[PDB]
C-alpha cells in the first residue's frame, strides 16, 4: 500500500511568515512526501532566533525530511551541519519541479556547505530552474552529474562553481564507482551511481 | 523574505573615498544584523564590516580599521559602508548581507541573505 502526504513549503501556509525549516515548525513536515511549495534551510535554523522565539535546530530531526520524494517549488540548503557528509536527510527526494524559483532562477541551490558529496541518489528529475552548487570547500562528485538527464525545461543551465577542485577530488579517492556508468554519481557508492553500466 | 541591493561602486583612484549602500526590501521590520564583504579574483570571499540591528555594535577587519565606517539607517531600510584611503588591494566585488537576529558575524556562513554584489576598481 503506497502512501502520499502532501504538506506546506517555507513561505505557504503554516509556514507563512517563516524563513527557514526550524525547530519549531520540522515536526509539521512528519511522513510528507510531497512539499506544495519551496523549502529553505538557512543559518537561523542552526543558532536559533529569540526574536520568534525559536530555538536552535537539533540537527538529527532533519532526518524527518527522509520521506520527501517530491518537491513542487525549489530546493535552497544554505547550511548543515558540519558532521553530516551529505544530504542523506534527501536521499529519497526524487523530483524537483521549480514551479516556484529562488530569486525567480534556481530550482536546486546548494550553497557554502562543508558536505563532500550531494547524495542525492535518488533525483531522477528537476523540471525546471537552475542548479547552483557553489562555495561547498570539500565538496566532490557533483562536476560528473550528467544534469541534461535530469532537466525537463529548455534553457535549464547549472552554475558549479568554487567547490573543491576536481584535481584534489582525484587525487584522494572521491571519485565515482567504476560500476557508474559516464552519467556521473552523487557520490562513491554504487547507489549514488546516476545509472549503472 | 530579505532582498538587497548594492549600489555605489565602479572605479576610484588610489587615495580616493567612496561610500557603498545596501537597500533593503520585502520583510524588513525585523531584526537583522547586517555584514559587508569582498571577494576579490582568485582570492575567497573575506569579511570587511558588520553591525547590529540597533546599530550601537560594529565590527571591522583589520586589513580596512580605520579607513572603513559601516552605518545603517533602519527607516530608510539602507546601510552604508565609507571607505576612505582606497589602495588597489580593496579592489574587489562587494556582497552586502543579512543574518537574521540581532547581532553581526565576522563569517559568511551565519548570514541568510545576500545581495548579487557591486564591483568595486581601484587604480593609480
Ligand atoms: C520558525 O518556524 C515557526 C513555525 O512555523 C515560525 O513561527 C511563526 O512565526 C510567525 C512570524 O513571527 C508568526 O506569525 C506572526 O504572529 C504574530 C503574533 O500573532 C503576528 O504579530 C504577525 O502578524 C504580522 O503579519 C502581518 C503580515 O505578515 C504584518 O504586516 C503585521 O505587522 C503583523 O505583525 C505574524 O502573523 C507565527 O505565529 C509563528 N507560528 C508559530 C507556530 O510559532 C517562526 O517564525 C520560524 N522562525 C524562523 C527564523 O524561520
Ligand atoms: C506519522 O505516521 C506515523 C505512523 O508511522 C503515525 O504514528 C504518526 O501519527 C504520523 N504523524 C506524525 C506527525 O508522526
Ligand atoms: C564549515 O566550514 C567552515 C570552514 O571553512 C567553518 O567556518 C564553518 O563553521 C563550518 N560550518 C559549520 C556549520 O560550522
Amino acid at each position: 500500500l503506497e502512501e502520499k502526504k502532501v504538506c506546506n513549503g517555507i513561505g505557504i501556509g503554516e509556514f507563512k511568515d517563516s524563513l527557514s525549516i526550524n525547530a519549531t515548525n520540522i515536526k509539521h513536515f512528519k511522513n510528507c512526501t510531497s512539499i506544495s511549495g519551496d523549502l529553505h534551510i538557512l543559518p537561523v535554523a542552526f543558532r536559533g532566533d529569540s526574536f520568534t522565539h525559536t530555538p536552535p535546530l537539533d540537527p538529527q530531526e532533519l532526518d524527518i525530511l527522509k520521506t520527501v520524494k517530491e518537491i513542487t517549488g525549489f530546493l535552497l540548503i544554505q547550511a548543515w551541519p558540519e558532521n553530516r557528509t551529505d544530504l542523506h536527510a534527501f536521499e529519497n527526494l526524487e523530483i524537483i519541479r521549480g514551479r516556484t524559483k529562488q530569486h525567480g532562477q534556481f530550482s536546486l541551490a546548494v550553497v557554502s556547505l562543508n558536505i563532500t558529496s550531494l547524495g542525492l541518489r535518488s533525483l531522477k528529475e528537476i523540471s525546471d530552474g537552475d542548479v547552483i552548487i557553489s562555495g561547498n570547500k570539500n565538496l566532490c562528485y557533483a562536476n560528473t552529474i550528467n544534469w541534461k538527464k535530469l532537466f525537463g525545461t529548455s534553457g535549464q543551465k547549472t552554475k558549479i562553481i568554487s567547490n573543491r577542485g576536481e584535481n584534489s577530488c582525484k587525487a584522494t579517492g572521491q571519485v565515482c564507482h567504476a560500476l557508474c556508468s559516464p552519467e556521473g554519481c552523487w557520490g562513491p557508492e554504487p547507489r549514488d551511481c546516476v545509472s549503472c553500466r | 523574505q530579505v532582498k538587497l541591493e548594492e549600489s555605489g561602486g565602479g572605479s576610484v583612484q588610489t587615495g580616493g573615498s567612496l561610500r557603498l549602500t545596501c537597500a533593503a526590501s520585502g520583510r524588513t521590520s525585523r531584526s537583522y544584523g547586517m555584514g559587508w564583504f569582498r571577494q576579490a579574483p582568485g582570492k575567497e570571499r573575506e569579511f570587511v564590516s558588520g553591525i547590529s540591528w540597533r546599530g550601537d555594535s560594529t565590527g571591522y577587519a583589520d586589513s580596512v580599521k580605520g579607513r572603513f565606517t559601516i552605518s545603517r539607517d533602519n527607516a530608510k531600510n539602507t546601510v552604508d559602508l565609507q571607505m576612505n584611503s582606497l589602495k588597489p588591494e580593496d579592489t574587489a566585488i562587494y556582497y552586502c548581507a543579512a543574518a537574521a537576529g540581532s547581532a553581526w558575524y565576522g563569517t559568511l556562513y551565519e548570514y541568510d541573505y545576500w545581495g548579487q554584489g557591486t564591483q568595486v576598481t581601484v587604480s593609480s
